[PDB]
């Protein structure tokens, strides 16, 4: 129970970032988030409707320029991205939000 | 005939590369360098190594510069350890450059 | 790339009906055996 | 792309050069100057058009017309005042540029700094042709002495300086073509300006360090804007602080006296900014000399890059070149005080010493420093 | 002009009405400043 | 000689008050932008 | 527990820049107006009786 009782309690939210240079490397992972609801929400099924709309998308998506979720059509369009996926991480005392794009070195500012 | 000259010229050298802000700052005299044509390719030339550490430094550097702070006492650069890293390759790059003006005279 | 250095791979392919079955879809796309 | 606002328009992309550009991190206080630099324009053109919308250029009314301008009409008072304390402001301004360039290598933009050059001696003739306008005493000897020093020059000289003021004086003939040329110069400069910036935006910025920080680069956007708002928060604190708590205070001149061809302040002098040149011309005895030495003084900025004979652009990391860098300002805050001295024993004896001390700075003291430190560090 | 009408856009112009809306009224307070009005000074 | 200036002297008065609000308003907002690049660690981490 | 006075205000007014602006547009007006009041007022306490609108009475209405 008292380590049960270690666990559970919340742990402080902090908005910073952390980049880490490496212009060897071939392309470019972002990840952007903003902190959610626990497991348990009324909000957290809302989200998830959300994303849909966003949505994700590959290199290999048949449908790229027709796709009916704007980043992926822009991204299909024109050749902004990679890949691109919409995540919502859900823990007890917190929640990561937002989505994840690989994309070439030039490219990073246009699909944020 | 240099024997105390050179041992004062050794000792005049200490005093102005502990007094520069390079050695302050923790970047080595050759990373203060005027980043020119010449100074450019031996750049150009460094190993991973030696050149992903240029950047580490002058980003580290750049950063205090940014905030106005000095590194901590114990974690500057001491004179007795002047890599002259960039010079090696810095040397020939002119070398080359000087015998190529020479070759054009006629 | 992924790096395959110890002795967790062990990637081999044989399955009942399908052999090397290569699939390519809007949502998703991959290649399985 | 679509509906990316700035691209779209080809013309929306072009500002972003303003929000989106590579921008060094590390950068002193020193930088805000240049941007400032641009808001002093345009606050002098704003000023000016106003000023100028109540303003008259003839012998009779000048005076009068901008008597006029601070009495009867409304808030003219502090537009004039305003402009005229601005182009302090603007000068104050434009000698923090130089002086940044001068000590962090900025020069070494040899492209960029030949059209500084051009813009630093463009707005020069502006601010004389200005000061000329109101017509007073100050003015009217002052524009009858800078002009005539040009007939120094041999052969023509004589001709051109009666083109010049066109007539055998100062009369009407003169203060309309000054009316015409100051209003149209600071439109010219806007361009200059832009082209100055065009070419700077293919290099970036320099910094303390003197090293390349394409390493470590921040968007021009989030941080800058903030930081040249503030500058520009600072930059009219002091235009207002002088324009309203001492209007008169910096502008030397107390010559509120309709011009009187015949009178003479004895005292005749340029305004602050002006003062260095003017010390420099009068420490040499012949006429051509002085005009000779008057123009290398400010002419003499497009030789430094040249000049320049350390390894590394930054005066940061080099001591003695730091410590003559700084005698010479004093030397032209010493220069700037003779200026103002009656021309006698005294000033004169110290003048061609600091006259010379100037020259020795910036052509033959440094230049060896650089060398030295160069050979000191082992370089 | 009739491609932008549209069934489905009503949400973005009842969101923009009020920033539409507040925008409004800072020029109200924007004008009145210069305007001067005695009876805006009354109110 | 300067009836403005009377007149102006009250202005400056107010401005002097405007000023330090604003300097200070002005710090704290570039201090908020600022922030960030003060902020952040840089290190170096090399497998070697 | 509230919010502190600044989260009920950032609530209110200035999630949405529709109501933020609006904010600064009211806000610039009362501030013009206290602002003069109070600096004008300042003003007029250091030079008590030195400006006409202190000494109007001596030729006023007989
Ligand atoms: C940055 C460039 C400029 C500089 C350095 C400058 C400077 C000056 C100066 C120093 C004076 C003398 C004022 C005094 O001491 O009484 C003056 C006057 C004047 N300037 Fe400018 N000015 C500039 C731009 C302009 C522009 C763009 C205009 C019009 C579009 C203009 C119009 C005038 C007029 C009409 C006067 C005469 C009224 C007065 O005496 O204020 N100036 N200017
Ligand atoms: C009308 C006057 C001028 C205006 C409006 C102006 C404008 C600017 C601006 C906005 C910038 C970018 C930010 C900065 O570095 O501060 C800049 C940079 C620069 N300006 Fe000026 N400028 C003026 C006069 C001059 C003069 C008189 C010189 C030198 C002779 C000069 C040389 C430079 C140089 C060399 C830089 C680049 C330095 C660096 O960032 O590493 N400018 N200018």
């Amino acid at each position: 129970d008292e380590d049960a009782v270690p666990t559970l309690s919340p742990c402080r939210f902090t908005g910073s970032q952390i980049c880490h240079r490496e212009d060897g490397l071939p392309l470019a992972h972002v990840a952007i988030a903003v902190e959610g609801p626990g497991w348990a929400h009324p909000d957290n099924v809302a989200l998830q409707v959300a994303n849909a709309i966003i949505g994700h998308y590959d290199c290999t998506y048949g449908g790229g320029a027709h796709l009916s979720s704007p980043l992926a059509s822009i991204a299909a369009t024109n050749k902004l991205c990679q890949s691109f996926q919409t995540f919502n991480i859900c823990y007890a005392d917190t929640g990561l939000l937002g989505a994840h794009f690989v994309c070439d070195h030039m490219s990073i500012d246009d699909m944020m | 005939a240099v024997s105390a000259s050179s041992r004062w010229l050794e000792g005049i050298r200490k005093w102005y590369y502990n007094a520069a802000g390079f050695n302050k700052l923790g970047l080595m005299r050759d990373d203060t360098i005027h980043e020119n044509d010449d100074v450019k390719e031996a750049i150009r030339r460094l190993p991973e190594n030696l050149y992903d550490d240029r950047v580490f430094r002058i980003k580290r550097a750049l950063d205090l510069s940014m905030r106005q702070q000095i590194l901590p006492k114990e974690q500057w650069t001491k004179y007795e350890e002047d890599k002259s890293y960039l010079e090696p390759y810095l040397k020939e790059v002119i070398r080359e450059r000087k015998e190529r003006e020479e070759w054009a005279k006629k | 790339k992924r790096s395959v250095l110890c002795r967790e791979s062990l990637r081999g392919q044989a399955a009942g009906r399908p052999l090397v079955a290569s699939v390519s879809l809007n949502v998703p796309a991959s290649v399985r055996y | 792309m679509t509906n990316i606002r700035k691209s779209h328009p080809l013309m929306k992309i072009v500002n972003n050069a303003f929000i989106d550009l590579p921008a060094p991190s590390n950068i002193s206080s020193w930088w805000n100057f240049g941007s400032l630099l641009g808001i002093c324009l345009i606050l002098q053109i704003l000023t000016g058009l106003f000023l100028a919308m109540h303003y008259t250029s003839d012998t009779t009314t000048a005076f009068s017309s901008v008597t006029h301008i601070c009495r009867d009409v409304n808030y003219g008072w502090i537009i004039r005042y305003m402009h005229a304390n601005g182009a302090s402001m603007f000068f104050i301004c434009l000698y923090m540029h130089v002086g940044r360039g001068l000590y962090y290598g900025s020069y070494t933009f040899l492209e960029t700094w030949n059209i500084g050059v051009i813009l630093l001696l463009t707005v020069m003739a502006t601010a004389f042709m200005g000061y000329v306008l109101p017509w007073g005493q100050m003015s009217f000897w002052g524009a009858t002495v800078i002009t005539n020093l040009l007939s120094a020059i041999p052969y023509i000289g004589t001709n051109l300086v009666e083109w010049i003021w066109g007539g055998f004086s100062v009369d009407k003939a003169t203060l309309t073509r000054f009316f015409a040329f100051h209003f149209i110069l600071p439109f010219i400069i806007m361009a200059i300006a832009m082209v100055h910036l065009l070419f700077l935006h293919e290099t970036g910025s320099n910094n303390p360090t003197g090293i390349s920080s394409d390493v470590d680069k921040i968007p021009f956007h989030p941080y800058y804007t903030i930081k040249d708002i503030l500058g520009a928060l600072l930059l009219i604190l002091a235009l207002m602080l002088l324009v309203l708590f001492a209007p008169d205070l910096l502008g030397d001149p107390d010559n509120y006296t309709p011009a009187n061809p015949l009178n003479t302040p004895p005292h005749i002098k340029p305004e602050w900014y002006f003062l260095f040149a003017y010390a420099i011309l009068r420490s040499i005895p012949n006429k051509l000399g002085g005009v000779l030495a008057l123009a290398f003084s400010i002419l003499i900025l497009a030789l430094i890059p040249l000049l320049h004979t350390s390894k590394q652009r930054s005066m940061m990391f080099r001591p003695l070149s730091q410590c003559l860098f700084w005698a010479l300002v004093a030397d032209l805050l010493t220069l700037t005080w003779i200026g103002g001295q009656p021309v006698e024993h005294p000033y004169i004896t110290i003048g061609q010493l600091a006259s010379v001390l100037y020259f020795l700075l910036i052509l033959v003291l440094m230049p060896t420093a650089g060398t030295i430190e160069n050979k000191l560090l082992k370089w | 002009l009739t491609r932008f009408l549209g069934p489905r856009y009503r949400q973005l112009a009842r969101n923009w009405v009020p920033t539409a809306s507040l925008w409004g009224a800072v020029g109200a307070v924007g004008l009145v400043w210069a305007t001067d009005w005695r009876l805006i000074l009354d109110w | 000689a300067e009836p403005e200036h009377d007149h102006r002297k009250r202005m400056g008065l107010k401005m002097l008050l405007m000023m330090g609000l604003l300097l200070p308003l002005v710090y704290a907002m570039k201090r908020h932008k600022w922030s960030v690049l003060k902020s952040r660690k840089l290190a170096y981490r090399p497998p070697k | 527990v509230a919010p502190t006075l600044t989260a009920r205000l950032y609530s209110l007014l200035f999630r949405r820049t529709s109501t933020f602006a609006l904010t600064i547009v009211v806000g610039a007006l009362f501030f013009e107006r206290a602002f003069d009041q109070g600096a004008d007022a300042i003003y007029e306490h250091i030079n008590e009786g030195k400006l006409w609108k202190h000494i109007k009475h001596k030729y006023e209405n007989k």
